[PDB]
């Protein structure tokens, strides 16, 4: 039943049956060439690899909020998250339950499948046949393949072999620094699995994507609040706050952000000195030439976290960039440059 | 048996191995309770000093306070805030001066108040515990001005603004009794009780002269404002008593903390805060030893414990350091705490066998005041 | 005792100047003045900025990065002094010197020193310092 | 060195708390920061207030007032520090009190303790 | 054999039996001589901190100067001033932070000014000398910041008036060639020049790199800027010697301060101020001890002595004292210093024998730093 | 010579043929039964003196000759301070140049020129027969030689004994023949801590062995006109009493205002007080300096008059290090003041103290 309801996911993943009009299937959006991201709607697709180490959404005893998927947080799980999307007029669009499970019943190999996991009939049930799609399509995504911590990291942790001095260099800015008060999964003591974000929420005041804005057709009066979309969520401190990312394959998912904003690995790093540097340089974008733009969301931002009072210089911006790339698992290393 | 620093590697370690995580953060002091105390250390006329608050119990160091030059510490006894007048300079120990109070939450001991008080008013002297106090509501905070005269300044801490200066007479200490009396010792050898109101000349009225020019009351009496007991040692170990819990100081009969026969061997009372009283005993403790009659400021040894009520010795402990200061807890079976000046060091010992149970050192450069809250 | 004697750490008192975390500590251990291992005392900031060091422990013989946090905005405590330089670098590579008041993103602005906490970070060692 | 023996004048070192002229100091001897026995350090400011003491003098076998004064603006300097009460009565005597910092009429208003000069202002009577 | 203490109460008691009358009064330091050494104590990272000024051949305190939190004290060659940069808080060590220069007149101590930096800009460091330095005629101070990145702030002596940030590559200490050049030690193992104007970003040069990243260059080199001669240890105790005077680096050849015997018997430098140079005797001085490779922070017991331009040893002192600091007088027969923190005591050697002459004890909490004037 | 002159001048203090009409000698001001001050009324009360000619008043009060005689010759000290001298405004050299100037001085004894004061002395034979002895034969046929000689006899009568007894009750304690009451040791102990020694002791530190509660340097303590007396002198309402910079030869504008600081002997019996003689009680002299201490109210009033003590005649140069002193004198310390000062006074003027 395990590796069975993995292999249905599997099967599913890849099949555009799923979609609409039989156009996209999860692996258009996430593919596995480029970890599981998109190589060709509002926000940036993310990388499904390590997304099984989330936690279920909850809020914690301090009252920040931690967990669940989409980068609002507004699935508590993959299990939930992948019925969202089927049905999410800006992913997959299946108009409703019962065309999902018409798609489902229409292939004889599913029938096979779905009924020697979920029961007979389970496919002429609806809300059955639904549920258990989602749930084989999350167990897929919690297989090994998809968060198989071999990176260059992972072998340095092992003892199987060193940093270069500049990797070592940038580890070492990335522990001292204000990145690992977000990118790194615990306080202190040592992660088991570490996946480079403690998967809190948080504003860190990026400016809209205007191209991506305008594409989307959202309407340039949208402001996007993050958090506070996520049913149930009223607490007006939430606005405009983000589920910190994974860094884990960061040096191949450009580009970067919710929005897409930034193409370049460098330039989301550059974007944190706005926050510390005094240099005229610090306020605008390389990928511009302009200023960084005002944030989307003008209130609830970590300055606490952000305003650490220390730039990043040159130096220290090739040693994160350097240290970020051994975060890429090894079927990925060739795409890197 | 195993130390506080011994337990926590125990804990820490344990933590580790069970891959066990926590947010490094500000911690909270724990409650004020009657096991607390707080030793202020003056650091022999340092322009800077400090406060820690100290869990009695344990023997820990539960948090600190800064403060200015010689600044006047207070602690509410209900446990609800403690606070300081304090004295700053723009420029280290030169340039504009300012005066000022804080109150700080007993817990966070974040300060909720800053008081300015205005035309650097605050008498600076080597420390003496009753010359700035609270009233007995916690809402009026009055300290002691000698320069260009002897007055009294009034502070509320409720509306946290300074109020105004009290003209008094040739007067010295704070005892107050209520809400707006307080009592000061007279050069004269009276007690002067001062009734105020916000405007207008104090209502001053004088006990009679309770002792002559050549009986020398130390500048460390003990008062217990919620039993209204004063008790004021002499440089000889005679105790004075007065009870001002009618409002009108009652005075009580004399009582001798050493005898006849120790007197004439050259024992005399000595330190800094020499007298403690605890209020539900009814007891006197005074730090004594043999010395000259002017080595009066000098450590001491031992610690004579007397019933108020009778003058009857109930012990006499053998503290085994050199103590500058003492005073208890104000619980059932009190704490006896015995501060050493030149150790920078505070032995806390079971006040009722003398027993020394623990210790907390390097407080300070040259720590003398201790307060504890009777939350009783 | 020997200060010049290569520093022998051991894991059996957090308030000792040889506590196996403590080897690039320079100041005060927080738990001397209210704080704890890792928590700074109350009324003290916490800073945001770190040093590191990869410090041996001999309990379990692996080597952790601790990377010491200062808790600022009160004078120095005065309580359980410490200065180790276990790997410690010239300030020209700041991420491993500690003469430095690491105070920076405190509350408040604060840049006093008070004291300083030993938390773990990670499993890890350097080229310039490895066990 | 017993804290509690009476106290034994000499008049053969100035900077030991036993100088005779020290008998009611509290605080530090401005010579160890650079002033003298009755002179101020450089970049403090002499008080004009004082207490006094009667101070015997081993040798003469007179006993002099000596009317300290403090010199002030300056932290303590930490050098030297003594604390004698020879005849030092409670804060209600204040002329002969030795815990109140005497600072007053120092120019540029200084209040801050650094140190105390020891001059003699009379014979004891 | 009589101590300035004994040698004063004969004088006291001479004057008493004359009946000569004197007016007390504020003292005027000596005139400020090759002999002259200043001692400051950065406290342990206190809020408040201490400067003792002393003569060096008396072997007495002569005046003081109160700083604030890690000063940066400097002072001219010439004799004519002394300066810190230093750092105040509104409330002790907590609330509004002022940083400032003051200039202090030599021999009454007074400060002729205090000139505020705005944005409080200071580094806060453990002291480094090198980290606040003079121009050559004395009209300009420069500091180094840290945050938010590696920048030196120019302070106009003359106009009393802080001028500018200017920014710099990521480089370390500040040694000062010219009225409007100074150098730097970049991570990137070159030094900086750094040329700047009224107005404009500076013209920065690097040398070429002269050590690997491997090799560690010490925090508390040596620089005499009338020789124009930096001195720089390694934690090894080879020497990188850098001759500025043609206002260009040129490299000198490195010598070892230590045999390959030596170091293979756990010889290293260690301590605070670990060299020091005398420009007239082309000398170098080094702290060094058998210890482990990270203990260099911690006090040695003995110094070398070494030909600058062969390399060749020319003494080899045991010191009797756990020495941090050195540093020595600029003049004929200089006097070696040796600063103990730990006893709190300038130690005041014969350069040439390095015998012990005398000593400084009471040196405030945790002395380190030691500063003379190149006045020859 | 020592004792035989100070006898001839015992004969001058007292001869009235010093004066122009003869109306007046030494002794008519400086009364030895009023502790050598003058007792008369005049247009200003005490305050100042009426000379030979019975109308012209003075515009300072006229001191004490007790102890006069302790006061250094007039010098400007390695400080830049003046000292010593005689007047209050220090314009005499010493007790003989002060001398001639009285005697010549028409508002006081307003003897015409020396050839004048050299006639009266050889109108009288045991002048002739006394001066001779001492300085030879024809001495008083030279106006200048007997001019001078006159007053330096008088100069020498004033430096005996008679003038300077020390044998007030403080002198008699220091002696420890007698103790002071808890209120004179008081007084004393507040005197020599409190501000009052800054200017009223010889030393600044040290023992003096003839203390006369003076320093004997010139200091403005910031009085007011004494208006009445003021009016009396006739200087007129735009005069300024420039105090030391009226001594001829003195031009440092800093010396404007500042007066000899008087020995406090026999103080309780010589008022009214200070140089102009305003205040007519010892205690209101005493209460004068807490105008410089004390922020009460009443501390600016004169309580003689009810009303403000008044500007300063000279505003500038005032002795504001000294009595700014940071401390107010309570009614105790007063009167402990009092009590202490009143033991200055010489034995045989006790009795006076009664009144
Ligand atoms: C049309 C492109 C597209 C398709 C097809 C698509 N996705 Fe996504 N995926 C996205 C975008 C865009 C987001 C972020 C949307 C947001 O945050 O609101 C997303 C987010 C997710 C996340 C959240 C990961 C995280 O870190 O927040 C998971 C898991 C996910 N996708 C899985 C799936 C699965 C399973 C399928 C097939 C059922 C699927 N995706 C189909 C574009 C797509
Ligand atoms: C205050 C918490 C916080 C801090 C501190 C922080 N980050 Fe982030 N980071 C985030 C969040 C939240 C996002 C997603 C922001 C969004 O898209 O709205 C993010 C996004 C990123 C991305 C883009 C990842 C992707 O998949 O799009 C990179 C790269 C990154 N951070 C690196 C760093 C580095 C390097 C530092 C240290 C300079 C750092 N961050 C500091 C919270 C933080
Ligand atoms: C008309 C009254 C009068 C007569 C007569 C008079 N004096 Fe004076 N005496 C004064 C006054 C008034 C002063 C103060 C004047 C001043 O300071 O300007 C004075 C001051 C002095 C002083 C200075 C004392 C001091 O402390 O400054 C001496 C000495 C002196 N008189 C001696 C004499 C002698 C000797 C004679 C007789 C030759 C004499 N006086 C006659 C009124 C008089
Ligand atoms: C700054 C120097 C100074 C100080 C301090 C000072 N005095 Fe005086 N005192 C003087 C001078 C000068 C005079 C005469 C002033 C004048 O008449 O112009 C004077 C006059 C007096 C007189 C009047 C004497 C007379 O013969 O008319 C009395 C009484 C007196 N002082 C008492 C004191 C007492 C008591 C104190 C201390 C509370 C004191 N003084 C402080 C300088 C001082
Ligand atoms: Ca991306
Ligand atoms: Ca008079
Ligand atoms: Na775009
Ligand atoms: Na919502
Ligand atoms: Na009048
Ligand atoms: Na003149």
């Amino acid at each position: 039943a395990d590796d069975a309801l993995a292999a249905l996911g599997a099967q599913l993943f890849v099949d555009p049956a799923l979609s609409r009009n039989a156009t996209q299937s999860c692996a258009t959006c996430h593919d596995p060439a480029r970890a599981f991201t998109d190589p060709r709607g509002d926000r940036n697709t993310p990388t499904l690899g390590y997304a099984a180490l989330v936690p279920a959404f909850h809020r914690d005893a301090n009252g920040k909020y931690k967990g669940g998927q989409f980068w609002d947080g507004r699935a508590d799980d993959l299990k939930q998250q992948a019925g969202q999307v089927m049905l999410n007029p800006v992913e997959m669009a299946m108009p409703d339950r019962a065309a999902v499970a018409a798609r489902l019943r229409d292939d004889p190999a599913y029938r096979t499948g779905f009924e020697a996991l979920f029961g007979k009939g389970v496919l002429d049930d609806p809300e059955r046949a639904f549920d258990a799609a989602a749930e084989a399509l999350a167990a897929y995504q919690a297989t090994g393949e998809f968060s198989p911590f071999d990176s260059k990291y992972d072998r340095v942790m092992r003892g199987e072999e060193k940093f270069t001095p500049l990797e070592e260099f940038g580890y070492t800015v990335f522990i001292t620094w204000n990145c690992r008060l977000c990118h790194m999964q615990r306080k202190q003591g040592v992660a088991e699995r570490e996946t480079f974000t403690n998967f809190e929420y948080h504003n860190i005041g990026l400016p809209v994507n205007e191209t991506a804005r305008e594409a989307s057709g959202l309407g340039a009066d949208h402001v996007d609040h993050g958090l506070l979309a996520r049913p149930g969520i009223e607490d007006p401190a939430q606005s405009g706050r983000f589920k910190v990312p994974s860094l884990r394959n960061v040096a191949v998912t450009g580009p970067y952000m919710h929005n897409g904003v930034f193409t370049d690995l460098r330039t989301a790093i550059l974007f944190y000195n706005k926050y510390t540097s005094r240099r005229p340089e610090a306020k605008i974008n390389p990928e511009t030439g302009a200023p960084w733009g005002e944030p989307e969301v003008a209130r609830n931002l970590s300055l606490a976290e952000l305003q650490s009072g220390l730039m990043l210089d040159d130096g220290r911006v090739d040693a994160l960039v350097a240290f970020l790339e051994t975060l890429t698992d090894r079927r990925y290393e060739p795409l890197l440059e | 048996q195993e130390t506080q620093g011994q337990a926590a590697a125990r804990a820490a370690a344990a933590d580790l191995a069970a891959g066990q995580d926590d947010e490094p953060r500000i911690l909270e002091a724990p409650a004020p309770d009657a096991r607390r105390v707080y030793v202020n250390d003056p650091a022999h006329f340092a322009a800077v000093t400090q406060q820690f608050v100290i869990d009695g119990e344990a023997g820990r160091v539960i948090g600190m306070i800064d403060g200015g030059f010689l600044p006047n510490p207070v602690v509410a006894d209900d446990g609800s805030f403690i606070a300081h007048a304090s004295t700053v300079f723009s420029r280290i120990a030169r340039g504009e001066r300012t005066d000022y109070v804080e109150v700080f939450d007993p817990v966070t001991l974040l300060p909720t108040a800053d008081i300015e008080l205005p035309d650097a008013p605050r008498f600076l002297v080597g420390t003496y515990p009753w010359m700035t106090s609270l009233t007995p509501d916690g809402k009026t905070l009055l300290f002691y001005q000698f320069s260009p005269a002897p007055a009294v300044g009034v502070v509320d801490l409720e509306g946290k603004a300074f109020k105004r200066m009290l003209d008094v007479p040739d007067c010295y200490h704070i005892f107050p009794t209520a809400p707006d009396t307080f009592f000061m010792h007279c050069r004269d050898g009276s007690l002067a009780k001062v009734a105020f109101g916000t405007e207008g000349t104090p209502e001053i009225t004088h006990t009679e002269v309770f002792h002559p020019e050549d009986e020398f009351l130390i500048n460390h009496p003990a008062y217990s404002q919620k039993a209204g007991r004063l008790v004021w040692p002499t440089y000889t170990g005679k105790i004075h008593q007065i009870d001002l819990s009618s409002g009108d100081a009652k005075f009580l009969p004399a009582v001798e903390a050493l005898t006849e026969a120790e007197r004439a061997d050259g024992w005399r009372p000595g330190g800094w805060q020499q007298v403690a009283y605890h209020r539900a005993l009814d007891r006197i403790y005074l730090l004594v030893d043999q010395r000259d009659e002017w080595r009066h400021k000098t450590a001491s040894r031992f610690v004579v414990v007397l019933d108020a009520k009778t003058g009857e010795r109930l012990a006499k402990f053998e503290m085994g350091h050199e103590i500058d200061s003492i005073n208890v807890s104000q619980d059932e079976k009190p704490l006896l705490y015995a501060l050493s000046t030149g150790d920078k060091t505070l032995y806390i010992h079971d006040a009722e066998s003398g027993e020394e149970l623990r210790s907390v050192n390097q407080l300070g450069h040259g720590p003398q005041v201790i307060t504890t809250a009777d939350m009783g | 005792t020997d200060p010049r004697a290569k520093w022998v750490p051991q894991d059996n008192d957090i308030q000792a100047c040889d506590y196996w975390r403590h080897c690039s500590i320079d100041g005060n251990i927080c738990d001397c003045s209210g704080g704890s291992l890792t928590n700074c005392p109350p009324g003290t900031k916490l800073a945001t900025a770190s040093w590191v060091a990869s410090c041996y422990n001999p309990t379990d013989g692996q080597s952790y990065l601790i990377a010491y946090r200062d808790c600022c905005g009160y004078n120095v405590s005065g309580r359980c002094p410490c200065l180790n330089t276990e790997g410690e670098l010239p300030v020209y590579r700041p991420e491993f010197a500690n003469d430095i008041i690491w105070c920076f993103g405190a509350e408040d602005d604060a840049m006093t020193y008070h004291c300083t906490i030993s938390p773990i970070v990670g499993k890890a060692s350097h080229h310039h310092h490895h066990h």
